[PDB]
RNA sequence: GGACCUGGCGGUGCUUCAUAUCCCUCUAGAGGAGCCUGUUCUGUAAUCGAUAAACCCCGAUCAACCUCACCACCUCUUGCUCAGCCUAUAUACCGCCAUCUUCAGCAAACCCUGAUGAAGGCUACAAAGUAAGCGCAAGUACCCACGUAAAGACGUUAGGUCAAGGUGUAGCCC
């Protein structure tokens, strides 16, 4: 019985100056767990189809960066201990977005994004031949 | 509160190292070419070996932080292999694990 | 014979937790990360800077809350943020327990120029997974 | 004494089953289900995201399951109030397994008076489920015993049922290999492609059913591509197995390994290529002769404390 | 001193074995030469430690200065530190390991035997053993079911290291 009666909702004015268009959108993601990769894939691929953008997904082989070390403080040098980090990657392909699109969209799965996972975001714009490219200053 | 005196000299080290980094890259530059006068490299050869001996960037050492082991450092944690096994065998480094294939 | 991380077995008296009954070649295989950045990823860098605020996070809170520690912290970072997950028994008053909240998140924030949060999970007596 | 055996009752479990049931329809809300049709495959998936581990063993990550598939089976109470023990050999203290070497025998004794493939016997492990006690591996041989005595007798048709009890079925993977579903180019020239690996090396072969004999790896003939005879001789292999040489044109591609790893690729891949233009008896020949199967020999890793992979370091 | 028990040993017996293993047998090597490198002796005013198997390109995935602890000379004194010490003791220790382990044992709590001695405890057509727990095993990793890693208890050698760090005890403090 108590909800708010009315709400309140972010301003989002619209501007005058045109938009940037994003021919392609490449996020990818590395840790060291598979399933929290295969778990913010669901998210991020159900919130773009939610906003109506196109997204493809792939996995690129992982990388896995080992390392030896001394077992014992001292001598012992035949008994050794090995060490790894295992990074898995999962590549969200993004097309056609804009400016506005894209940060929404960024800023919602970024903010998101657990603990153990980074992201390169590769932005791919869309510009115009400049002025002075367009004829020759004879 | 540093681990030992070869732990607190390295950091008087690193930081007179700090301050006449410019003053020896400038001087080197003169050195390093076949440009200038020998009578003027011979110059810049007296006046780069006359500054203190602690900026010298040869006399750093890459001690560990935690025991101020001076080998077996890992220079990505700068940490000994003995104080990175110990963080690493009770799962406190991110990503860190024994390797079996 | 190896000896790192293994409780050694005894009459039977001794009770363990999971992640003190564990080794370290299982750290991947039973047992998770009690810190998870991303500095030990491949191309990501300030490796040794995450590890030290973990080296010392862990005694300022053993220090701090002295006899309270169940079990090992958990450190999580997302961003600039730093989240402490701790489990603490229920000796302590609670009265006791906000100041040290509003004190450790406050001294940590402007040491480590970070928003610090704590979440405390309190249990009755230490979780025994087995007696060894 | 602190450790004591988590001896879990009837009523602990009958509580356990009223909270997985509510627990199962608020799992569904969280997911937008529909709580009635929420099987357990899909409590697997929602646990799975929701709780995110990337353990290798899955028998130490999250798992809701309904009480009785986690709590082991418990040997119940064996007597009453007064104390007497409801089975007359609880005494032996394999009550179980005697009642049924009493009922085996009582069956063989009957016999007397009115007078496979696909099945294995219910292994130790599996019969220890069926009478909830511990069995030696000498007392599980003695039912066996009486099991096959029981089979050579001319048994009625119930006993047949109660052995078929203790047969457990195996299902045995026809070693025959899978034939390639033949294609048409845009000419209209039937093939079959297929895969192969050697060490590091992997190619494609495609193999036409009418040609004049001629191979090429990567765009080049054979001979070119391959000097060593030896390489040559693996590519014809195949073919004169089957005595079918010139008469198929085949274009292949391999890449990776060496010049000896990439002959097994393409042999394995035309192989197997070539089992659809075969009659299916041939097809069983050439796995005989050891052109279908994969060959697992690969390098071996090198040890830290040791010069090689299996070599040491010499011994002072 | 007599008679037993356990354990170890035996140039002790029988039988069965060793799959890269004891020997023969297959293949490439060592010891021979030169160089590199470590150690031991010697030497020098001029470190330390490891040092049969289980030391010897071992700590060091590393010494021109630094590292550095060594030697000689000079200098300072509440001294980077609510001091300090690479001073002695690894035969006070934690910690991390070696080794047998290329093992299969280990064991709480009960029970029984031996007249209630130390001790001991199986026979499946079964004769006093039952056993949680630790290990092996199983699972897992890597390219599977294979193999390789990893793992590998309790103990042994007062094994190794106070010079990773910490630390008990004794000692130094112009
Ligand atoms: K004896
Ligand atoms: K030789
Ligand atoms: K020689
Ligand atoms: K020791
Ligand atoms: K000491
Ligand atoms: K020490
Ligand atoms: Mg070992
Ligand atoms: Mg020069
Ligand atoms: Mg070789
Ligand atoms: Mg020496
Ligand atoms: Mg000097
Ligand atoms: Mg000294
Ligand atoms: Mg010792
Ligand atoms: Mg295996
Ligand atoms: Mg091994
Ligand atoms: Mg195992």
């Amino acid at each position: 019985v108590d909800v708010p009666k009315d709400l309140t909702k972010p301003v989002v004015t619209i501007s005058d100056e045109p938009d940037i268009l994003y021919k392609r959108l490449s996020v990818l993601v590395k840790g060291h767990d598979k399933a929290v990769l295969d778990s913010y894939e669901y998210f991020a691929v159900l919130a773009a189809k939610e906003l109506g953008i196109s997204i493809k997904v792939h996995e690129p082989p992982r990388k896995i960066e080992r390392f030896t070390l001394l077992q014992s403080v001292h001598i012992y040098k035949k008994h050794r201990v090995q060490y790894e980090m295992r990074t898995l990657y999962r590549c969200l392909e993004l097309e056609h977005l804009t400016g506005s699109t894209a940060d929404v969209y960024l800023e919602y799965i970024q903010r998101n994004l657990p603990e153990g996972v980074a992201m390169e975001v590769t932005k791919t714009q869309l510009e115009q031949l400049p002025e002075h490219i367009k004829e020759p200053i004879w | 509160h540093y681990v030992d005196w070869r732990m607190w000299r390295d950091v008087k080290r690193r930081k007179m190292a700090y301050e006449y980094a410019d003053e020896r890259l400038r001087i080197n530059s003169l050195r390093k070419n076949t440009i200038l006068p020998k009578i003027l490299q011979d110059v810049a050869d007296e006046e780069i070996a006359a500054l203190p001996r602690d900026s010298c960037p040869v006399r750093i050492r890459n001690r560990c932080v935690m025991t101020s082991r001076p080998r077996g450092v890992k220079r990505r944690w700068r940490l000994s292999r003995i104080v990175f096994r110990h963080l690493a065998d009770h799962g406190q480094l991110s990503g860190i694990q024994r390797a079996t294939w | 014979k190896n000896r790192a991380a293994r409780v050694r077995v005894s009459k039977g008296d001794k009770p363990v937790t999971y992640e003190e009954a564990h080794a370290p070649h299982y750290i991947a295989h039973r047992k998770g990360w009690l810190s998870l950045h991303t500095g030990n990823l491949d191309g990501e860098d300030h490796a040794a800077e995450r590890t030290v605020e973990d080296v010392f996070l862990r005694k300022f809170m053993w220090g701090t809350f002295p006899g309270c520690l169940a079990d090992q912290l958990v450190l999580k970072r997302r961003g600039n943020q730093l989240e402490i997950c701790a489990v603490v028994l229920r000796q302590l008053s609670p009265h006791k327990y906000y100041f040290l909240v509003g004190y450790s998140e406050t001294l940590l924030s402007y040491f480590y120029k970070c928003p610090v949060r704590l979440h405390l999970q309190t249990v009755p007596s230490k979780v025994v997974y087995k007696y060894l | 004494p602190t450790s004591k055996r988590e001896t879990y009752t009837e009523d602990f479990i009958k509580k356990q089953i009223e909270e997985f049931n509510i627990g199962k329809r608020h799992l569904a809300n969280m997911m937008g289900e529909d709580p009635e049709t929420f099987t357990q495959e899909d409590i697997d998936r929602a646990i799975a995201y929701l709780f995110p581990s990337g353990l290798f063993e899955k028998r130490a990550r999250p798992v809701m399951k309904h009480p009785e598939q986690i709590f082991p089976r418990q040997r119940a109470i064996q007597w009453g109030e007064d104390g007497r023990p409801f089975h007359y050999l609880f005494y032996t203290g394999k009550q179980s397994y005697y009642s049924l070497m009493h009922d085996v025998y009582g069956m063989l004794l009957n016999l007397e008076k009115h007078q496979v493939i696909g099945s294995r016997w219910l292994i130790k492990e599996e019969l220890e489920e069926m009478l909830v006690e511990k069995l030696s591996d000498l007392d599980y041989m003695q039912f066996i015993r009486l099991l096959e005595k029981l089979l050579t007798s001319q048994c009625g048709a119930a006993e047949e049922e109660f052995v078929q009890r203790f047969r457990r079925s195996v299902t045995l993977e026809s070693k025959k290999q899978l034939i390639e579903p033949v294609q048409y180019d845009e000419q209209g020239m039937a093939f079959s492609k297929s895969e192969g690996k050697r060490k590091t090396a992997k190619a494609e072969a495609i193999v036409y059913k009418h040609g004049s004999g001629r191979i090429k790896v990567n765009g080049i003939d054979y001979q070119l591509y391959f000097p060593i005879t030896q390489d040559r001789e693996q590519l014809m292999f195949p073919f004169h197995f089957v005595d079918r040489l010139g008469k198929h044109d085949v274009t292949c591609t391999v890449s990776g390994g060496g010049r000896s790893a990439q002959a097994g690729a393409i042999r394995l891949a035309m192989a197997k290529a070539l089992c659809s233009f075969v009659t299916e008896d041939e097809v069983e020949w050439m796995r005989q002769a050891g052109l279908l199967t994969t060959d697992p020999r690969v390098r071996e890793r090198k040890k830290p404390g040791q010069e090689g992979a299996r070599r040491k370091f010499t011994w002072k």
